């Protein structure tokens, strides 16, 4: 019985004053306390004050911080259902990925509802029928990746140049980009429906390596300098090191695998199954996998905190759940009306973006 | 521990120190014994003593309980991130049950606790006459433990004001007992329920308990973003009915008394 | 342990039992808590309590120590072959140091004890004004720990009468310390030194200690068959000067008051 109620979100003071001035003109021509949300200062911070804590922390342990609540500030409008989002905290440029079109937005301007993007990019103009499923961003913000189903290749855009243009088509004619991946190395990774993975060098645009497996096994892919992780409908789990070029571990499950995650400060591997079980595995000792959290709804996306303390989940059941690493228990809850497909996180740890229905929403983190 | 023992021995002769704080520093058993010996000495006049994240042994709990059995001029005590067993909890609550206790505030946030000691906790709450503030944190009381606690509370002999529960793994079943206790608790003033799964119907029941004229719950700590439209409308109705009720996520920000003198 | 809780709960309304004995029965922690709770109320009127082989561990000692600290009309307590810690012994000494304690005799025969608790025992002996009989058995007090005890014994402020050190790992070196303590200790009346090795020279010092006119000791637990012929002549000389002295190997045979009523 959710019975959800929707209200204007920001209620910014400038908007309130503008609304007040608009009414007076209409009244003149007709003859013929209040709570406002703090704006995003310069598109970087909110400038709020932190919350109190029951006790002081240890002198050595100052950097470890955990969040409490999430507050939404802006809503981004796209007429079609969105599939992926990108943050790009350095340039304050948010990218929204949908089935048909891609748009780019800037967070400098203050507005309740954003309808006009700074740049609009569509891949359906080039070909007769273009269906897009995947997208990816680079840490250096010098490249933008977008893969499609019937699109013959993958298109790279560069944000360093004064103008946006297509770098290379990098064709995969018979293979649809179910999975798209990238690394710190210049090297490109991608997975497709027919259990095939083909690998190209951006500098020279040549195929260097091909991998083959059973069908539906390329639904997921995890990249590391010495670890390549692969799993799909089969539920076989394979870890590969390019150096000695052989599968390291094989693992079996009762159901399919969709979600994987990695932790930067110390390796941990998170598993999401069709029956809704979260399994955690450490990549140092390499002994055993363990499960601590179970969800009735299928889990589609996952992400980890830059600090290495909390992970938030997005699933079929229109819910957002955030946990912690020591026990796996959830610490706060925020539900949404639509089925949440995507998720995102910021390297700075101040913002967060999630999208379920055609439009996208931007939230703010409190510490 | 040697430095702590020397410091306590030096402070033994002192008599003008009322507020003392010692945190994050390892303290030995002999240090706790010497501190209790100093406390037993008259003219101590030490009101507030704060100790957190300093390992305390089981025997030291015995010394603390013996001091608490006949204690004056010692109002506030804190213990956080300290290993306290359920048997130690029973010993502590028995020591508190004695009428010669003036401890207004007790804080036990991260002490590992289970559901068994909750019955003794309810008994001591019912018997105690001077405890005002009680706080609990990440310790998992359990559904049965909260049920027993609320059964002890609904009788409402205790005059405690502030109760804190956070990440105690609550469910929707205990909400009925909580609402029943609140409905006959004119003394209760502040309450916190954060990081605990509460269903929709539990939220309606709690809102109805808030709306009852008997309840005087003023400070409540909850996150409004987690709940649906109907719960938000009900909370707005609660604010309409009582003009002095405020709901804010940051429950620890409110300070009725100086608790963060050391934190500043 | 479930059965034992029933008896004390039933006895809670009793006003008759002055002597209660239990032994060789497994007892839980909760039984001790209720038993301690049993004596908490007035009109308990229970003098002697014996629990030899009952397993008492951890907080149960703290439960007793809290009760004993502020207690009266409970004179005789005995624990034997039940494990206690040195720290638990330290907790008991602090309670016994309080003026509000009338416990006459205390027995710990096979309880494990070491040298560390001896210093706290030495301080307790001097200040205590209500303890008469102290019994220590198989516990290894050691040579150094015993020497610490004689310093409190030498100061002679204590009024204890009967002391027992059987199989306390005495040696030849500590013989000098005991002789000084016996030299100036008019209050001491009965002593036990059995299953302990003494130097022939040290016993020559010990025998001279007995002949001292200042000593007023009447009961000695020693086996005359153990020692040297010259010592035997010195031992016979002790009886010649003082006709009232008695030297017998069987020290537990003598009963100033009823102690083996349960064994009877």
């Amino acid at each position: 019985d959710p019975q959800p109620v929707w209200d204007a979100e920001p209620q910014f003071c400038q908007g309130f004053l503008i609304q007040g001035l608009w009414e007076l003109f209409m009244d003149s021509r007709q003859k013929n306390a209040d709570k406002f949300l703090k704006p995003l200062s310069w598109g970087s911070e909110v400038l709020e004050s932190s919350c109190n804590q029951p006790s002081t922390a240890l002198w050595q342990l100052e950097r470890f911080t955990v969040p409490q609540a999430l507050q939404k500030v802006r809503v981004l409008k796209h007429q079609e259902l969105l599939l992926v989002v990108a943050v790009s905290s350095f340039t304050r440029h948010v990218f929204t990925c949908s089935q048909s079109g891609i748009k780019v937005w800037n967070l400098v301007n203050q507005v309740a509802e954003d309808r006009d993007p700074e740049s609009h990019l569509k891949c359906s103009v080039q070909d007769n029928k273009v269906y897009l499923r995947t997208c990816l961003l680079s840490s250096n913000s010098r490249t933008l990746f977008a893969g499609g189903y019937n699109l013959p290749g993958v298109i790279v855009w560069d944000l360093a140049a004064p103008s946006l243009y297509e770098k290379c088509q990098l064709p995969c004619e018979g293979l649809s980009c179910q999975a798209l991946a990238n690394t710190k190395e210049n090297m490109a990774l991608a997975g497709f429906t027919d259990g095939t993975v083909r690998i190209w060098d951006l500098r020279t645009q040549e195929i260097v390596r091909n991998l083959k497996g059973p069908t539906n096994s390329a639904r997921n892919l995890v990249v590391k300098d010495d670890n390549i992780w692969t799993g799909g409908l089969d539920a076989c789990l394979r870890c590969w090191d390019l150096r000695m070029a052989k599968v390291s571990l094989e693992h079996l499950f009762q159901s399919q695998i969709m979600s994987l995650a990695h932790s930067p400060t110390e390796d941990w591997l998170l598993l999401g199954l069709a029956n809704g079980q979260h399994c955690l595995f450490n990549s140092r000792k390499r002994d055993q996998v363990l499960t601590v959290d179970t969800k009735d709804n299928t889990i589609l996306g996952l992400k980890f905190s830059p600090n290495g303390k909390w992970w938030a989940s997005v699933g079929m059941g229109n819910f957002i759940t955030v946990h912690s690493m020591p026990t796996g228990a959830k610490l706060f809850q925020v539900p949404e009306v639509g089925p949440v497909r995507c998720f995102d996180m910021t390297e700075n740890g101040r913002l967060i973006i999630t999208g379920s229905r055609d439009c996208a929403s931007v939230y703010h983190i409190k510490y | 521990p040697a430095s702590c023992h020397l410091l306590v021995s030096a402070l033994f002769s002192n008599q003008n120190l009322t507020h003392l704080c010692l945190s994050n520093n390892s303290l030995g058993t002999e240090g706790v014994q010497q501190l209790c010996q100093f406390l037993r000495n008259p003219e101590c006049a030490l009101q507030r003593l704060i100790l957190n994240h300093c390992n305390i042994v089981d025997d030291a709990y015995g010394f603390l309980a013996m001091r608490l059995a006949n204690n004056t001029k010692l109002t506030h005590l804190s213990l956080t991130m300290n290993p306290v067993g359920d048997g130690a909890m029973k010993l502590l609550c028995e020591a508190l049950k004695e009428p010669t206790c003036y401890l207004q505030e007790l804080e036990l946030v991260d002490c590992q606790l289970t559901q068994n000691c909750c019955e003794d906790l309810a008994c001591m709450i019912t018997t105690t006459k001077h405890l005002k503030s009680l706080d609990l944190g990440n310790n998992a009381l359990g559904d049965k433990g909260v049920i027993t606690l609320c059964e002890g509370l609904k009788q409402s002999s205790s005059s405690l004001r502030r109760l804190g529960l956070g990440a105690c793994k609550l469910t929707s079943n205990c909400c009925e007992a909580l609402s029943l206790a609140i409905s006959c608790n004119p003394h209760l003033n502040s309450l916190n329920l954060v990081k605990n799964d509460f269903s929709t119907s539990g939220m309606l029941k709690l809102c109805s308990a808030f709306q009852c004229p008997v309840s005087n719950l003023g400070i409540i700590g909850l996150w409004k973003q987690e709940y649906y439209a109907r719960v938000r409308r009900q909370l707005e109705e609660v604010e309409f009915v009582k003009p002095h009720v405020v709901i804010d996520g940051d429950w620890y920000a409110s300070d009725e008394d100086d608790r963060n003198w050391w934190k500043n």
